[PDB]
This record gives structure tokens, C-alpha cells and sequence, in this order.
């Protein structure tokens, strides 16, 4: 095993980084082609995600593992945009290896990129807008939803799900001192109806998964009840079976269970209880008998789900079975069964709560890819509305911000000791790769369009000119209602700079050769 | 198709880059030496680029084109015949990366032409004009541009010859000069080099004869060009020679044969004869010379073709040939001749040439040990060359790397201001102008990148600041050092380099042969 | 199948030592390069310290093994000077290599090296200047200048430097050692309103909350941490065991039979006085309710470092029994507070009878600022400890090697023997610190060594080297110093290693 001494290790690392970034450079923008993925079995899927593809990627390099780890660790604050950072890092590494061939230490360019990103952020902070009120975030809601979603899962537009997701965040933002929590909103998915049947569960919705839909089931309840005492023969987290060396003990236990059913129904009828949910259960035979004899009630409520049952009512619990009354329970409002299919199981939706801590959305589908794309669009909308309510500052997209930053870097670079201008010119030219790739992904020439838009931006003012991927009329940005958050761009730039610095810092020798 | 022309262009670019890189460490006064080895084993130490370019041999279209370009640059201007190769190499290296992306050569050629025109106009608008209608300003410009070519003692030694050659005021400040049309600087061995003076008419160095008095005035030149050789025999001996008979025949053929021709030729006035070089004559009959000793004898040998061309142009006559000639168009001018030595060895005759339509005057230089004569010849050659270069125009500028950085910054700002896809190609020119200052800083012994960055910062701040010094070894202003150069040596060089680049870029396709 | 003895053996030893010398060289200055090391398991680690690299590498060479053993012993006995000694030994070997093949007996250079080392030690002892409570009036100016020197190493904020000075001055009570490996430090995660906070006691991390967690009092008058290795979780206790399944009365009977013993055990362990249960395993669902019904405290999921810090601060005893305990192996606190900041719940154990550890919370509300900017504070507190404990000090940097080299070169011109060239080579080999320091920063050492030699030719001050301004300034005014006791030990160790290397002439192998 020989040791890589000299400049071959850096060249190999840059080549590996470029070969890795070439995979993400092809799929860029909404006009990207569907990328396929197949595992060991015969499961072949198609999608376009910068995080799903990088997760199931197999590499044989030490730098690729750190790269994909840094790419996956930063995705909760930007949402959509984990593909351009790789291309930016690849272009920066290519410029670094091009400028290093003349005999320049990587420390100089690594320190210059810091001030380059600093001045880029300083220039981007002054070119934005701050005139958003209670109308600028409510009237263009349909335009923002159309720009976020697009036309990938459904050709027509969708206004119900967008308004539902907006209200689900508006009912929690201003209520908890302009703050929102990720654990408060949940995403649920189940096949059934169509995509337009979007429901907003104000309370909590719980499924039961029945076994036989032909069993007579009639709804007739009006008050919920929570208990901790064993309402029925419980299961102490142990798979019970025929562990009795007798034959009459089975009939004895059946008679005892019938007597217990009779006693329980007489107590809930003499005190005023109804659907009492505990934290234990039994087999399916007991539930079948309880549904066949009289009174509809289904057990099987084991697990942490009882926690939500301790929060969707309003009160406390009982430590002993011999401590029950008409005031220690909890009153309800409308607790019944809901089943839109009328052929499957039932669902319970709590419509009585003093706070909003489990608001969720319910979207029906018909396959596996459409529901996944719908949930991805919903997550992206939630992320963008969180970024909007966190800071009322946005910026125009398309590809004008990169050109403006490059122009500002090229302009504010008159004085230079011996490396400042070199670093600023090696960092500015690497920013014009995103619009070039976006224009090359379509059926137009990227070089000519980029030169034309740069000339148009440098001739007159109003830096709001870019390219169009939908083939429309003019190349304006304020007319297509396209917008992009600035915090996400700042985070992406910071992550790219940190990754470039970490790559340019660790490059000495390697132990396994 | 497309692969074959691309491979042909790549091979041509690689060959041109190899030719340009074969010699590069020789620009500036602190250049490196090179020992060229001959085919027989002899080695020669040299440092000039033109000698290495004209000595080596290689078969290639790009190499031959570069050699022709260097020869044309040396013939036209005469100075800086090594920077054009580096400029062409940088332009080809830029065109390589320009074509690697996917740009048509027409747009690249148009951008190169526009950049060349812009640079030429900037160089013409930046340079300052001077005056030369009088003699004081001309002498000042001469003594300011002459004290920066060689060392101090050589300059002080050539200053008398320089001020003697610059005194030739013939053209009344015209557009072009004729310094290469009527100049014939001769060389003479023996004596002191201090005895030099401008001489008109004609200067010779062959003895006429060795008789009595030879101080006459009969045209002083024999306009004759017919054959004077003896009729050769068909073989060695036509018959058997022993006693008489055959001896009397050859005696009469040697004595009473050519004498009749001499008599029939001497019947015309002005008995002045001569002959060319004795490269084809075996031996001349001395009997004819003894018979010609009477009635005035005058003969001058050792005459080349250039001497005949100079005599036929200074006096203003045309030579005649053939034997059947009964005209009278062979006379010249009679004034004074018969000169002696100037207190030393070596025969040399001079004629001032009074009342002549041609006012051609030359400089008769001398020397000793063949060590200070060729040096003075090269010195006066460079002197009259730079004098003609300065009198061709009026613009001048200083060198060191400042104009290159200025032109690079101007081209960068023009590509940033001008719109269009061709601007990128113009940017390539902005990356093909900072090679001379970097090479100078590398040959001096300092950091080239830091010096280039400092020069660029100074040019962006205070416009015209300083450049690169060689004697002191730092960054000092050029206004104190007496060193300048005409604007033509840069404009013509840039135009020739751009033309050569366009010619080598427009040629492609396949290279068929016989 | 070939082997020799003498010159070839020494040449092979020098060539083997050069490999381990060139393996670690760039990691010397403050901004050295990083190195990624991975073994056959599949986990890689990035490190830049020379000791960590030398500890995770083994050489099958006797000379290299002895060298790394001497380096490890020096690092364990002192704590600074691991790569410098190796570089000095490598330079000495490289300088002595050409003076061996010319037919020279190495038994005459050991005396010259010993005399040179003794002269250097004497010069350092006669040139060292110590200052400790003799000027600068009251100690207020002394501590002010100490804090200024601590904040002069890295350009940081003023509040951070003040907090670092407070946390380094509020821990000097019973500590009488020469290293900070006793109290230690711990970096926390999260965010707060301020930039940094200080407290005296044991800290904690995020704790999982359940239903009804506010039943316990937030403030305790006299809490007692229960040091019990057993836990009260659903997996530990049980409500139904191996019993005959017939009806529901047997379940109640067995659960009462178990609850009797459970209540007996809990009342026996609570009658001793302990009430703050710190269970290692996380709590369940009914255990919290049972603890809140008895007006007690419950916890779960705690690391071992926090338990060790609590045992060291509060003075707890190691208990190896569950039941049959006494009231003397228990801990006693004073103030136990629970304050939530942001999205986490923080704990404060203030009032320990043994002031040992203190928590320096550094939370700014980020994810990258916690890991980064962590070596500057460590270097600052190390410099503070070295300036407080040690008395002798001298100007750091490359201002002490050039003077010694010049003195040795001037003294070597007054000896008429074969030791002249030896002392000259020893003085020339001493120039390896500033050249490497300039090469590691990406500068030109050739343009600085000449200026340093010109300045030290007749001055003899404390003019070292610079990094930021890239020039030559006085190191005595830059507020950078070093103890005058570590350099002597490092030079002695290097001389001993060189003597041990040059003393070995051959080796002896044995198959069986
Ligand atoms: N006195 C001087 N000071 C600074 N630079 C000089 C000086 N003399 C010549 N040079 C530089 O040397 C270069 C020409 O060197 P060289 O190739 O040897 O002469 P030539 O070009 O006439 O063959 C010019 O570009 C000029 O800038």
C-alpha cells in the first residue's frame, strides 16, 4: 500500500467530486427528467428528489460519504433546493483546481471564499423587498401555491388543499406568539377517494382497523370516558395462549368473561358511562362476543396511542377501580364513528378540545406515486409557509440573484493585494452555472440566453430579468408571480461555503493506499 | 467531417505551442544563453532569438508560417522579433479553450479584429507626439533614444559615429525614408578608427598599376563589360612540339593577336579599361600589360556586382555590352583622383565627385584586429535603423509592462461594457496580454504574480504610475531612466500577430498531398 | 538474506526515522492541516493533533518504536512538545548522516553534543527572566493584564473574553495540580437569550416529559440524590407472573403480593432520607404517576458523566446494594432548580458542599457555532494556567532558537579540535522552528530568515515572526510567551533520543 504524496490526492478528490456532482447537474429545475432507481429485488421506481436519490447511493470514497452526510444533515431548513448546492460546490472545486495549477496555496482561496460569500450575502440583503402586509400574504396565496406545487401530479389547479394547509399554520402561528412547532402538525396518507377530498382534522383522528364489516354495528354514543383500571381481562405485554392443563377451564373462563361483560355494562348503565377506552385488550373472540351479545364496543387499544386519548378529553385518570363517580370522568361534545367508504372500518374524530396540538391533514389517493408527490408538495408548502411566517422577506427567482451577486462581486473588486481579486473572480464565475444549466435543460441555447439576460440587466435597472422554463411571453419575473425565500438561499450559500472550506482544508495524505 | 479538422487544428496548435516554447527564456537584458550544437559536433553559444529561429530547421506549415512572420517583422520594423511568437502562442492557447467550448471561428476572428482595432486606437490616443522640423529637437530625441541600446562605454564610443550619421539631412521630413536605398558603408582594415569622415563620390581599395605618373582626369571609370579572356584551345597540344615552327606560331598567337584588339579598342578616346573578379580567368598575359604601359595605363580589378550597381546609380549611367558598338555612351565625370594612404597601411582611393546628379554619401570606417570594426558597424546600423523608425512617425512610449497591463484593463472594461456573445471571446484577449510583464518579473528574480497584481492595482488607482526595473531591481518610475521606444514597434507587431492568428485559424479541413 | 553492522545499520535507522518524521510535519502550527484516519472497521476520524496521530499508528521498526515511546512519555509527563522533539531529532540525524560515511567514529560526537546541550541549558537559565508579584501595584492590574493576554491570542468579542476570564478565575480554589484534567469542561447544545452563562454545580441534558410532570416541586429546600443502580420501569417491576389463569381474582392477588414487597422496598429506601431518584433507565407511564402520588421525584435517561460529576461535586458514595442501605452513603444537595429555555428543560444543582466543577453554558442558538470556535477557549485557558502556575517565562515564537544558534556559532570559533564542525552542525540544525512555521502559513521563509539573521546579528532582542501582518515584530510586545521549563526538558529529551539512536550499532535476531 503506497502513500499518495504530492498533488495527486487533490486531483483525485476533485475528480471524484466532479463525477459525483455530474449526476445531480443533469436533473435541475422543474423540466428535469424522471430518474429511476432499482434495488436488489424487482422494485423499480421513478422520482426526482435530491434527498431520496442521495440516500440510496452507493459510493467507494471517503469524501463522498462526508459529502452526502453534509447534504442530508441540512434539509430541514431549506426544503427544496438540495441539488444546486452540489453543482455550486463542484464548480467551485473546478475553479480551485484550475487556479491551483499555477502554484497557489489552497489556504489563500479558502480564506478568500469566506469574504466572497460575505460580500455576496451583504449584496443580497440589500436587493429584496419588505412591503408585505396582511394582504400581500393572503391575496397571492393561489399564485404562491401554484408556483410551489406546479403541474406534476395533477394538470389542473388545487385550491382546497392549499387553503387548508395555510389555515392549519395560521391557526397556530399567531396563537403561540408567532411561533410554530414541527411536532404539532402531522401528515397522514391513506388510499380511498380522490385527491380533491382534502380534510383538515381540527381534533385527533384515530383508526381502528376492523376485521368483519358484515357484523351489525350501530352508533349510539354521546359521551367519552377515559379509564386506567382493567375494564376487561388484560394482556400484560405477553402473548397469552393455551397455557392451562384442563378442558373445563376454557368454559369456566368463558362464563367468567360473560359475567364480567354483564357487570361492566350494568356499571356503565348505572353510573352514566359509554365508550370507555382503557390501556389493555384481549383476543378477537372477546370483541366478537361483546359485539354479538349487546352494546357495540371494540378493545385493542394497546400502545402509546392512549397518550392522545389522555389529551383529547380534558381531565385526569383514576388510580383505583373502586374510585369512580359521575364527576371524575370527562364530558364530550360529538364523539361518533365516521366511515366514508361504508364498506371498510370506522374512524373516531375528536371534536372537543381546549387547545390545538394535533391538527392534521387527510388526503385520499388512488396509487402510490401520486400520494407521495402530493405529500411532498404539502411538505414543501408547509416549509415555505414556515419560512414566510418566520421572516417577511423574500426575493425574486429564475436566476437573477446569482447574476446580480456576480456583477456586484466583479464591481466591488478594485483594490487587491495579491489574492483578493483572484478569489473574487474565481468565486463569481462559478455562480453562473445554475441559470446556464436551467436554460440547457430546456430546448434553448444557454450561452446566448445568459449573455442576453446579462446585457439586459447591465444596461437598464430593475434586476428582475431571467429565463422562462414554461415557454411563455416575456422573460419578466414580477409578472409570473414567481418568488423564493431569502433565508433558504442564505442557508444554501452558507452550507456550500462550509462544504468547500472543509474539502479544501482536509487534503493531506491518506492512510489506506 | 468534424473529427479530422478538429484533430488537424489540435495538431497545428500543439506544434505552434512547441515552437513557441522551444525558446522563451531570452526576453530582456537578463536573458539566458543557449549552446546550439552543429551536425559535425561544433557548439556555438548565442542568445538572440532571430539567430536561433533562422538556424534551426523543421518541416511544418505552422512552423514555416511563424518563421515567415518573424522574418517579415524583422524586415519591416527591425526590433522586438521575439515577442510576436509569445503573443501568437498566447492567442492560440486562448483560442484552444475558446473552441473547446463550442464557438464558431468567424465570431472569434471578428472579436479578435475588434480587440486589435481597439488596442491600436488606445495606443495611438495614449502616446504623445513630438516635433522634428528643426535639428535641436531631432538631436535631443536621437541622444535620448540612443543611450539605452548597449553598455555605457560602447555608447560613448559610438556617439561620434552616431552624430556623424544622423547629420545626413537629405529628406525634408517626408512620409517615408530612403536610408536603405542609397547607403553603402564600406570596411577598411588598418589604421585608426578615429579617422572617419563622410565621403561622397566613390571609394575604392585596389591599386591601379606601378609605373610613372598616374594623375589624370579621364572619367575615372571605364564603362566596359565585354569579354577579355584569352581564346582557349581545343586540347593540350594540337601537334608535336619540339623545334621551331610550332613555337613561332604560338609566339605570334600570344603577341600578334590580342594586340590587334587592344590597338583597335584604344583608338577611341579616354583609354580607361578594367575587369571584374578573377574568379574564372586562369592567368592574364603580362605582355598585354607591358604593351599597355605606354600612352597612359589605368586598370582596376576586384570589382563585385554590388560595386557596379552602386557606381551605375551614384553617377547616373547604364552599362553597355557587345563588341559591335559604335556609340558614345560610356563617359563619366572628371574631377580628381590619385589618392595616397592616410599614414598607415592599406591602399584606399577616394573621389569626392563634384558636379554629380547623385548626392549619395557614405561613411568610411576603419578599425584594428577586426574587433572594433564590426561592433561599430552594428552600432551605426542599429542607429540608422532606429532613426528611420523614429522619422517614420512621431509617437513614442516607454516599455516595461505598463502599456500591456493598460491594454488588458481596457479590453476587460470593453468586454464588460460591450454586449453580445462575442464579448467572451474578447475576454480571451484580456487573458492574452499579461505575459511580457510576468516573464520580465520571472527573469528578474522576484514574484511574478505579486508584481503583476501590484502593477494592476497601481494602474487601476493612479492610471500611469511605474513599471518594472532591471538595473535597480524594484518598481521605479520610468521618467528618470532614459529609455523609450517608438509606437510602430508595437502597433505593427500586434497587427502582424493578429493577421497570423486569423490566417492560422481560417485554415482547416484536410491537408491533402501529392 | 543480507545484513551488515555499523554504517549500513545507522543509514537504515536514519532512513526509517525519516519516514515517521515526514509522516507528521504539517501539523505543528496553530492552523495545521487535518488528517483522516480509518481502520478496518469502517469508521473514519478527522484529527489534527500530533499526539492523536502518533497514538493511532504503529511501526514495526525498533528505532521508530523507541522514538514514539519517548514522545509518548514526554507528552504524558509534560503535555507540550511532541512533534518539535521529533523534528529536532530528524534534523540532527540528517546533519549527522554526512559525517558518518567519511570514516568517523561516532563515540567522539556524544561528548560534543552533551557539551553543546549543557551550554544551551546554561544560556537559557542565565537569560530567563521571571516575574511573579513584584510590580504592577495591586493584583487587579495583574489580572487585567492576564485577561488581556488571554484575549490577545484570538480576536473574539469582549463579553466572551470576560466570561472566559470569570470561568477561569472562579475555579481556582482547591486545585493544586498543573493541568485542567481534573474539573474538565462540557459543551452543551441549544440556544438562549444571552451569549454565555455561568453556574456552580452539575448540569444536565434534555429530559423526556410525560403527562403530569409538573406535580413535583420546582424548588427543593434540602434535596438528597438517591444513588441507586436499580430502576423503577415497566420492564423492571411486573404485575402478572407465572400464575394459573382462571378468573380475575388471581390477578389482583398476585399484583397485591407484588405491590406489598414493592411498597416495603420503596419505603425502606425512602426512610433513609433520599428523595431525588436519578434512575439510569428512562421512566415509564405509571411510574411517574406513582411517584407523583407519593409527593416524590422521578427521573430517567441520564449519562454516566453526569452521574460521575454529581458524585464528585455532591460527595456521593458508590452503592453496590439495592436494599438494606444506611443513611451515610447518600448525597446531600441544597438547591435544585428546573428552568426551561427555548425547546429544552435545563437543571441546576446549586449548593454543593464541595465546590469542584462549574458549568459554563455557551449557547448562541445555532448548530455549527457549538462545534466550531472550541480550540480558542482551550488555548486561552491553557495559557492562563501556564502563566498562573509556572513562574519562569520567556518570549515565545522563533526568537529563542536564533540567539542560541548564533551563540553556538560564535563559541565554536574558539576550539582547536574536531568538535568545531560538530558544534557548527548542531547550531545549524537548530533552525527548523521558524522555517516550518513560515512554510505552514503559506509564506516565503527565505525572505524572513535573512531578515531575522540580520536583526539578530547585533541586536539580540525578542524579535520573532508574525502571521497576520506577515512581517518581523517584537514577540515581547505581542503578548505571547512560553514557560522556560518545557523547552529545556524538550531539548534534553531530544538529545537523549539522538544519543540512544547514535549508540545503536547493530541488531541481533533470533528465530527460535
Ligand atoms: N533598460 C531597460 N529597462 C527595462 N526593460 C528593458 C530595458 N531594455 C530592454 N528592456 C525590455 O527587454 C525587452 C526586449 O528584450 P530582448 O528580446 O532582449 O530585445 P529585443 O526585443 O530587441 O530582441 C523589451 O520588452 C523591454 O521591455
Amino acid at each position: 500500500k503506497s502513500r499518495l504524496m504530492g498533488l495527486e490526492a487533490l486531483k483525485s478528490h476533485i475528480m471524484a467530486a466532479k463525477a459525483v456532482a455530474n449526476t445531480m447537474r443533469t436533473s435541475l429545475g422543474p423540466n428535469g427528467l424522471d430518474k429511476m432507481m432499482v434495488d436488489k429485488d424487482g422494485d423499480v421506481t421513478v422520482t426526482n428528489d435530491g434527498a431520496t436519490i442521495l440516500s440510496m447511493m452507493d459510493v467507494d470514497h471517503q469524501i463522498a460519504k462526508l459529502m452526502v452526510e453534509l447534504s442530508k444533515s441540512q434539509d430541514d431548513e431549506i426544503g427544496d433546493g438540495t441539488t444546486g448546492v452540489v453543482v455550486l460546490a463542484g464548480a467551485l472545486l473546478e475553479e480551485a483546481e484550475q487556479l491551483l495549477d499555477r502554484g497557489i496555496h489552497p489556504i489563500r482561496i479558502a480564506d478568500g471564499y469566506e469574504q466572497a460569500a460575505r460580500v455576496a450575502i451583504e449584496h443580497l440583503d440589500k436587493i429584496s423587498d419588505s412591503v408585505l402586509v396582511d394582504i400581500k400574504d393572503t391575496e397571492p396565496l393561489i399564485q404562491t401555491a401554484k408556483t410551489t406545487l406546479g403541474s406534476k401530479v395533477v394538470n389542473s389547479c388545487h385550491r382546497q388543499m392549499a387553503e387548508i394547509a395555510v389555515n392549519a399554520v395560521l391557526t397556530v402561528a399567531d396563537m403561540e406568539r408567532r411561533d410554530v412547532d414541527f411536532e404539532l402538525i402531522k401528515v397522514e396518507g391513506k388510499v380511498g377517494g380522490r385527491l380533491e377530498d382534502t380534510k383538515l382534522i381540527k381534533g385527533v383522528i384515530v383508526d381502528k382497523d376492523f376485521s368483519h364489516p358484515q357484523m351489525p354495528k350501530k352508533v349510539e354514543d354521546a359521551k367519552i370516558a377515559i379509564l386506567t383500571c382493567p375494564f376487561e381481562p388484560p394482556k400484560p405485554k405477553t402473548k397469552h395462549k393455551l397455557d392451562v392443563t384442563s378442558v373445563e377451564d376454557y368454559k369456566a373462563l368463558q362464563k367468567y368473561e360473560k359475567e364480567k361483560f354483564e357487570e361492566m355494562i350494568q356499571q356503565i348503565k348505572e353510573t352514566g358511562a359509554n365508550l370507555a377506552i382503557c390501556q389493555w385488550g384481549f383476543d378477537d373472540e372477546a370483541n366478537h362476543l361483546l359485539l354479538q351479545n349487546n352494546l357495540p364496543a371494540v378493545r385493542w387499544v394497546g400502545g402509546p396511542e392512549i397518550e392522545l386519548i389522555a389529551i383529547a378529553t380534558g381531565g385526569r385518570i383514576v388510580p383505583r377501580f373502586s374510585e369512580l363517580t359521575a364527576e371524575k370522568l370527562g364530558f364530550a361534545g360529538l364523539v361518533q364513528e365516521i366511515s366514508f367508504g361504508t364498506t371498510k372500518d370506522k374512524m373516531l374524530v375528536i371534536e372537543q378540545c381546549k387547545n390545538s396540538r394535533a391538527v392534521t391533514i387527510f388526503i385520499r389517493g388512488g396509487n402510490k406515486m401520486i400520494i407521495e408527490e402530493a405529500k411532498r408538495s404539502l411538505h414543501d408548502a408547509l416549509c415555505v409557509i414556515r419560512n414566510l411566517i418566520r421572516d417577511n422577506r423574500v426575493v425574486y427567482g429564475g436566476g437573477a440573484a446569482e447574476i446580480s451577486c456576480a456583477l456586484a462581486v466583479s464591481q466591488e473588486a478594485d483594490k487587491c493585494p495579491t489574492l483578493e481579486q483572484y478569489a473574487m473572480r474565481a468565486f463569481a464565475d462559478a455562480l453562473e452555472v445554475i441559470p446556464m444549466a436551467l436554460s440547457e435543460n430546456s430546448g434553448m441555447n444557454p450561452i446566448q440566453t445568459m449573455t442576453e439576460v446579462r446585457a439586459r440587466q447591465v444596461k437598464e435597472m430593475n434586476p428582475a430579468l431571467g429565463i422562462d422554463c414554461l415557454h411563455k411571453g416575456t422573460n419578466d419575473m414580477k409578472q409570473q408571480h414567481v418568488i423564493e425565500t431569502l433565508i433558504g438561499k442564505k442557508q444554501q450559500i452558507s452550507l456550500a461555503t462550509q462544504m468547500v472550506r472543509m474539502i479544501l482544508k482536509i487534503d493531506d495524505i491518506r492512510k489506506p493506499g | 467531417d468534424r473529427d479530422k479538422p478538429a484533430q488537424i487544428r489540435f495538431s497545428n496548435i500543439s506544434a505552434a505551442k512547441a515552437v513557441a516554447d522551444a525558446i522563451r527564456t531570452s526576453l530582456g537584458p537578463k536573458g539566458m544563453d543557449k549552446m546550439i550544437q552543429d551536425g559535425k559536433g561544433d557548439v556555438t553559444i548565442t542568445n538572440d532569438g532571430a539567430t536561433i529561429l533562422k538556424q534551426m530547421q523543421v518541416l511544418h506549415p505552422a512552423a514555416r508560417m511563424l518563421v515567415e512572420l518573424s522574418k517579415a517583422q524583422d524586415i519591416e520594423a527591425g526590433d522586438g522579433t521575439t515577442s510576436v511568437v509569445i503573443i501568437a502562442g498566447s492567442l492560440l492557447d486562448s483560442c484552444t479553450k475558446l473552441l473547446q467550448k463550442g464557438i464558431h471561428p468567424t465570431i472569434i476572428s471578428e472579436s479578435f479584429q475588434k480587440a486589435l482595432e481597439k488596442g491600436i486606437e488606445i495606443l495611438t490616443d495614449m502616446s504623445r507626439p513630438v516635433e522634428l522640423s528643426d535639428r535641436e529637437t531631432l538631436l535631443n530625441s536621437a541622444t535620448t533614444s540612443l543611450n539605452s541600446k548597449v553598455v555605457s562605454q560602447y555608447s560613448s564610443l559610438l556617439s561620434p559615429m552616431s552624430v556623424n550619421a544622423v547629420m545626413k539631412v537629405i529628406d525634408p521630413a517626408t512620409a517615408t525614408s530612403v536610408d536603405l536605398r542609397d547607403i553603402k558603408i564600406v570596411k577598411k582594415l588598418g589604421g585608426t578608427i578615429d579617422d572617419c569622415e563622410l565621403v561622397e563620390g566613390l571609394v575604392l581599395t585596389q591599386k591601379v598599376s606601378n609605373s610613372g605618373i598616374t594623375r589624370v582626369e579621364k572619367a575615372k571609370i571605364g564603362l566596359i563589360q565585354f569579354c577579355l579572356s584569352a581564346p582557349k584551345t581545343d586540347m593540350d597540344n594540337q601537334i608535336v612540339v619540339s623545334d621551331y615552327a610550332q613555337m613561332d606560331r604560338v609566339l605570334r598567337e600570344e603577341r600578334a593577336y590580342i594586340l590587334n584588339l587592344v590597338k583597335q579598342i584604344k583608338k577611341t578616346g579616354c583609354n580607361v579599361l578594367l575587369i571584374q573578379k578573377s574568379i574564372l580567368r586562369d592567368a592574364l598575359s603580362d605582355l598585354a600589360l607591358h604593351f599597355l604601359n605606354k600612352m597612359k595605363i589605368m586598370v582596376i580589378k576586384d570589382i563585385e556586382r554590388e560595386d557596379i550597381e552602386f557606381i551605375c546609380k551614384t553617377i547616373g549611367t547604364k552599362p553597355v555590352a557587345h563588341i559591335d558598338q559604335f556609340t558614345a555612351d560610356m563617359l563619366g565625370s572628371a574631377e580628381l583622383a590619385e589618392e595616397v594612404n592616410l599614414n598607415g597601411s592599406g591602399k584606399l582611393l577616394k573621389i569626392t565627385g563634384c558636379a554629380s546628379p547623385g548626392k549619395t554619401v557614405t561613411i568610411v570606417v576603419r578599425g584594428s584586429n577586426k574587433l572594433v570594426i564590426e561592433e561599430a558597424e552594428r552600432s551605426i546600423h542599429d542607429a540608422l535603423c532606429v532613426i528611420r523608425c523614429l522619422v517614420k512617425k512621431r509617437a513614442l512610449i516607454a516599455g516595461g509592462g505598463a502599456p500591456e497591463i493598460e491594454l488588458a484593463l481596457r479590453l476587460t472594461e470593453y468586454s464588460r461594457t460591450l454586449s453580445g456573445m462575442e464579448s467572451y471571446c474578447v475576454r480571451a484577449f484580456a487573458d492574452a496580454m499579461e505575459v511580457i510583464p510576468s516573464t520580465l518579473a520571472e527573469n528578474a528574480g522576484l514574484n511574478p504574480i505579486s508584481t503583476v497584481t501590484e502593477l494592476r492595482n497601481r494602474h487601476a488607482q493612479g492610471e500611469k504610475t511605474a513599471g518594472i526595473n532591471v538595473r535597480k531591481g524594484g518598481i521605479s518610475n520610468i521618467l528618470e531612466e532614459l529609455v523609450v521606444q517608438p509606437l510602430l514597434v508595437s502597433v505593427s507587431a500586434l497587427t502582424l500577430a493578429t493577421e497570423t492568428v486569423r490566417s492560422i485559424l481560417k485554415i482547416d479541413d484536410v491537408v491533402n498531398t501529392r | 538474506t543480507d545484513s551488515s553492522q555499523g554504517i549500513p545499520q545507522l543509514v537504515s535507522n536514519i532512513s526509517a526515522c525519516q519516514v515517521i518524521a515526514e509522516a507528521v510535519r504539517t501539523t505543528l502550527g496553530p492552523r495545521g492541516m487535518d488528517k483522516l484516519i480509518v481502520d478496518g472497521r469502517g469508521k473514519a476520524t478527522i484529527s489534527n493533533d500530533g499526539a492523536t496521530i502518533l497514538k493511532l499508528l504503529d511501526v514495526v521498526h525498533p528505532a521508530a518504536k523507541t522514538l514514539v515511546d519517548i514522545a509518548k512519555s514526554q507528552d504524558a509527563e509534560v503535555g507540550d512538545g511532541t512533534t518539535s522533539v521529533t523534528l529536532l531529532a530528524a534534523e540532527f540525524l540528517k546533519q549527522v548522516k554526512p559525517y558518518v560515511e567519511e570514516g568517523l567514529h561516532p563515540q567522539i560526537i556524544i561528548r560534543a553534543f552533551r557539551t553543546a546541550t549543557q551550554l544551551a541549558v546554561n544560556k537559557i537559565k542565565e537569560i530567563a527572566v521571571t516575574v511573579k508579584k513584584a510590580d504592577k501595584v495591586e493584583q487587579r492590574k495583574l489580572l487585567e493584564k492576564c485577561a488581556m493576554t488571554a484575549l490577545s491570542s484570538k480576536l473574539i468579542s469582549q463579553q466572551k473574553a470576560f466570561f472566559a476570564k470569570m470561568v477561569v478565575d472562579a475555579v481556582m480554589m482547591l486545585d493544586d495540580l498543573l493541568q485542567l484534567k481534573m474539573i474538565g469542561i462540557k459543551k452543551v447544545q441549544g440556544g438562549a437569550l444571552e451569549d454565555s452563562q455561568l453556574v456552580a454545580g452539575v448540569a444536565f441534558k434534555k429530559t423526556f416529559s410525560y403527562a403530569g410532570f409538573e406535580m413535583q416541586p420546582k424548588k427543593y429546600h434540602n434535596p438528597k440524590i438517591a444513588l441507586l443502580n436499580v430502576e423503577l420501569e415497566l420492564k423492571a417491576e411486573k404485575d402478572n407472573a407465572e400464575i394459573r389463569v382462571h378468573t380475575v381474582e388471581d390477578y389482583q392477588a398476585i399484583v397485591d403480593a407484588e405491590w406489598n414487597i414493592l411498597y416495603d422496598k420503596l419505603e425502606k429506601i425512602h426512610h433513609s432520607g433520599a428523595k431525588v431518584v436519578l434512575s439510569k433507565l428512562p421512566i415509564g407511564d405509571v411510574a411517574t404517576q406513582y411517584f407523583a402520588d407519593r409527593d416524590m421525584f422521578c427521573a430517567g435517561r441520564v449519562p454516566e458523566e453526569d452521574l460521575k460529576r454529581t458524585m464528585m461535586a455532591c460527595g456521593g458514595s458508590i452503592q453496590t446494594s439495592v436494599n438494606a442501605l444506611s443513611a451515610d452513603v447518600l448525597g446531600r444537595c441544597q438547591v435544585f432548580e428546573e428552568t426551561q429555555i427555548g425547546g429544552e428543560r435545563y437543571n441546576f444543582f446549586t449548593g454543593c458542599p464541595k465546590a469542584k466543577t462549574c458549568t459554563f453554558i455557551l449557547r448562541g442558538g445555532a448548530e455549527q457555532f457549538m462545534e466550531e470556535t472550541e480550540r480558542s477557549l482551550h488555548d486561552a485557558i491553557m495559557i492562563v494556567r501556564r502563566a498562573i502556575k509556572n513562574d519562569s517565562v520567556v518570549a515565545g515564537g522563533g526568537a529563542i532558537e536564533m540567539e542560541l544558534s548564533k551563540y553556538l556559532r560564535d563559541y565554536s570559533r574558539t576550539i582547536p579540535g574536531k568538535q568545531q564542525l560538530l558544534i557548527g552542525a548542531y547550531a545549524k540544525a537548530l533552525e527548523i522552528i521558524p522555517r516550518q512555521l513560515c512554510d505552514n502559513a503559506g509564506f516565503d521563509a527565505t525572505n524572513i530568515l535573512n531578515k531575522l539573521r540580520a536583526r539578530h546579528a547585533q541586536g539580540g532582542t525578542w524579535y520573532g515572526v508574525d502571521i497576520n501582518n506577515e512581517d518581523i515584530a517584537d514577540n515581547f510586545e505581542a503578548f505571547v510567551w512560553e514557560p522556560a521549563m518545557v523547552r529545556i526538558n524538550a531539548l534534553t529529551a531530544a538529545s537523549e533520543a539522538a544519543c540512544l539512536i547514535v549508540s545503536v550499532d547493530e541488531t541481533i535476531k533470533n528465530p527460535r
